[PDB]
RNA sequence: GAGCUGUAAGUAAGCUUUGAUCCAGAGAUUUCCGAAUGGGGAAACCCAGCAUGAGUUAUGUCAUGUUAUCGAUAUGUGAAUACAUAGCAUAUCAGAAGGCACACCCGGAGAACUGAAACAUCUUAGUACCCGGAGGAAGAGAAAGAAAAUUCGAUUCCCUUAGUAGCGGCGAGCGAAAUGGGAAGAGCCCAAACCAACAAGCUUGCUUGUUGGGGUUGUAGGACACUCUACGGAGUUACAAAGGACGACAUUAGACGAAUCAUCUGGAAAGAUGAAUCAAAGAAGGUAAUAAUCCUGUAGUCGAAAAUGUUGUCUCUCUUGAGUGGAUCCUGAGUACGACGGAGCACGUGAAAUUCCGUCGGAAUCUGGGAGGACCAUCUCCUAAGGCUAAAUACUCUCUAGUGACCGAUAGUGAACCAGUACCGUGAGGGAAAGGUGAAAAGCACCCCGGAAGGGGAGUGAAAUAGAACCUGAAACCGUGUGCUUACAAGUAGUCAGAGCCCGUUAAUGGGUGAUGGCGUGCCUUUUGUAGAAUGAACCGGCGAGUUACGAUUUGAUGCAAGGUU
């Protein structure tokens, strides 16, 4: 379960190892952004404020399974557990101790 | 916004209301004279309203109650 | 009360050539009488009105999305206060 | 023989193995297995039941 | 716990870690219509009255209450009539109405087609449909029983008994019960004798009355008359009833939760290959293809502010139990029974007992009364004419959790799709058809033709004859090309025999075409007999008809056998 700032990386699909950062994530059909991985070419005519524009390279969106956080020790992919700290609950990293993500 | 309007007195709700109700009625007014383009104001006018008149009813639930 | 039984101003041009003369349209709500459309008008502006019209629209039909249905049925008020005026941008 | 109850938890979730007890024995598990392993409280016990 | 402003895209305005959106618990609001109830009315609208309140110089207007009907309780008043009642008068109460899955249940009423190869008795069938009732179940239920043993001991339901007994134009067909085996499994209260007051007639005593006590049963009980005994018990489901306390679990939101990598092919891998790992999780669904170890989960474990839900223990509330004598008294009257006419009992009025209804008749009091399939007699059993009662049983509009040798879009609900909806009917009523881009919208920027539609490029994508009518796209049908044929010929359109001209196969004594010759009157259904001018089919595609349960009988098979079987 991964939050909107992680460092991931990508298991399936045309990128697989590839980090990078994702940056929004769509949680009701859950299938997450990364910076970098699935860059789709739009064809759009021209708008009100843009210009006509050839292809548009922006990001698609990569399914939530598709995508996993990695170890601040190993740097492994890793799944995540859940720890109650001081009330709190935090993020394990099933291999290791803390990820620490506010942003 | 249900903190502060328990603060209030059930004299200065009722002149909130009416305020807030002036309020709720020049914005929709100028919304169909069409120079308004800040239409997120007439949603949260409409239900500060129904803030402003739900807990002055339970004053006078509270009031008939321990009555 | 009295903001209520007011909902719209009415901007047509038929309402604006009316507007060369002291006459306003409004899009009253559809349960009142033009005795409460008129003192509910001098209570918002504090202006003097001499007449008001009333008469009702019935539901007019649209599809839109290729699914029919109707559109709602509407009051509107034709104020003609004496002195002072309705000040609208 | 009688129902040993971490027996049938340890085996229940491989797939192919079936814990039974000896009086739950029918024709439709013991067909299907390629091979019984009974205990010495249920050989004696089948074998005074059924004969 | 990070996004959010329904489906529903969008933009535009915004809102949110100070915790939004969402999820539960509780609460507030809750227009108008509708039993609709101030009056009316073509439901979703008119018109009020009254009392307050706002406004206005005053009206006009507006706000808030309150006003249907019988019903109950009150006091007013009291007609024809003198009292009295009728009746009117206010003032309280909100009791009734209407609705349903009303499926199941109990009552009131109650067909016909049909079967009997007609048909009337009979059957269909107390069925259907109407009504009225209700409840979570109802109904029934504590022997005037069943029986005939050394009998049982409320009711209901299940298995048998048994298609037996029996009924029946003894036709068609109907069709039990007891015993035995099981589920479930408790009994109570009242009237009456009598006693106590109380109250009135009345004459002081009796009667009547209310209330309270008393006591409810066949082994004859109880009043009574005796003797000997008390707060231990009992409990809101009958047995009389309210409402606490403190727990217990139970739902109504949730929270954790094990373990995989690499390479190959691919657009993408979960596949293949290689090496691991978890399992109280190898249920299941997702993820770009087929995943125990990617995700949601699952096994397991944990959780509740607040709401109810049951359920304990205290609280609380009620409450003496026996015995003997039975002298006397009491033990359910227009009742039981009888007659006549019906209905119900499996039983068609009969050898009809037993149970009800109408109409008239009309009893007995423990030495009583009822029943034991007519009737007597004798035995045996029971104690009618008052009432209440859980459970085992029926049903599913639903809710929660699941399941299927159940359906896959002409199926499966009519309805997988903004369905009882388009539509049809004056109305009741009738009632459709219509699922599939891709993994991801990346949904074709630009260029060209064109008024536009459309196309041709380019571009996206693994694929664009995946382009929004969009998965595959079969036949009928419509075309455009062709290789071989055809303008002297009589044709159920083929079939054998065959030259010529083309072609080269799942390569085998091949394929296409057919100058010409021989033979040859479609297919069903119906018939003695059909080319039939007898019926049916325009064609193509889908759909479209000996099934199931129960019993019976036969074989076949397999048990074991004078036994076999539940
Ligand atoms: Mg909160
Ligand atoms: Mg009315
Ligand atoms: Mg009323
Ligand atoms: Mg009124
Ligand atoms: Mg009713
Ligand atoms: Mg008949
Ligand atoms: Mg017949
Ligand atoms: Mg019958
Ligand atoms: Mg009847
Ligand atoms: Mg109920
Ligand atoms: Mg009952
Ligand atoms: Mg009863
Ligand atoms: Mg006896
Ligand atoms: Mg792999
Ligand atoms: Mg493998
Ligand atoms: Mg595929
Ligand atoms: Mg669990
Ligand atoms: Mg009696
Ligand atoms: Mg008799
Ligand atoms: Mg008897
Ligand atoms: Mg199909
Ligand atoms: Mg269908
Ligand atoms: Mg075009
Ligand atoms: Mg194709
Ligand atoms: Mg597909
Ligand atoms: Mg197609
Ligand atoms: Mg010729
Ligand atoms: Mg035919
Ligand atoms: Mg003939
Ligand atoms: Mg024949
Ligand atoms: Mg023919
Ligand atoms: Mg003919
Ligand atoms: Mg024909
Ligand atoms: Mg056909
Ligand atoms: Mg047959
Ligand atoms: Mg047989
Ligand atoms: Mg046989
Ligand atoms: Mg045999």
């Amino acid at each position: 379960h991964i939050k909107k700032g992680d460092n991931v990386k990508v298991i399936a699909g045309k990128d697989k190892g590839k980090e990078g950062k994702v940056i929004a994530t769509l949680p009701k059909k859950d299938r997450v952004v990364v910076e970098g991985v699935n860059i789709m070419k739009k064809h759009q005519k021209p708008t009100q404020l843009n210009p006509e524009g050839g292809i548009l390279e922006t990001e698609a969106a990569i399914h939530v399974s598709n995508v996993q956080l990695l170890d601040p020790k190993t740097n492994e992919p890793t799944r995540v557990g859940y720890k109650f700290v001081d009330g709190k609950k935090v993020r394990i990293a099933k291999k290791s101790g803390e990820e620490i993500k506010s942003n | 916004k249900a903190k502060e309007i328990r603060d209030l007195t059930t004299s200065e709700i009722e002149e909130q209301i009416k305020s807030s109700k002036e309020e709720l009625f020049n914005l929709r007014f100028q919304l169909a004279t069409g120079q308004l383009e800040e239409t997120a104001r007439i949603r949260t006018v409409r239900k500060t309203i129904a803030r402003l008149k739900t807990v002055a009813r339970e004053r006078e639930i509270e009031q008939s109650k321990a009555n | 009360e009295a903001r209520d039984i007011l909902k719209r101003p009415v901007i047509t041009e038929k309402s604006s050539e009316a507007m060369a003369e002291d006459k306003y349209t409004f899009d009253v709500d559809t349960r009142v009488n033009k005795t409460q459309v008129k003192m509910a008008v001098e209570e918002i502006f504090n202006v003097k009105v001499a007449s008001v019209n009333i008469m009702n629209y019935k539901p007019k039909k649209k599809r839109m999305g290729r699914y029919q249905g109707y559109t709602n049925k509407r009051r509107k008020a034709i104020v003609t206060l004496k002195e002072g005026s309705i000040d609208l941008f | 023989e009688n129902e040993d109850v971490n027996v049938e938890l340890s085996a229940r979730n491989i797939p192919g193995v079936q814990v039974t007890t000896a009086q739950g024995l029918n024709v439709l598990d013991i067909t299907n297995a390629d091979s019984l392993v009974i205990t010495e409280a249920a050989a004696k016990k089948v074998e005074e039941v059924l004969g």
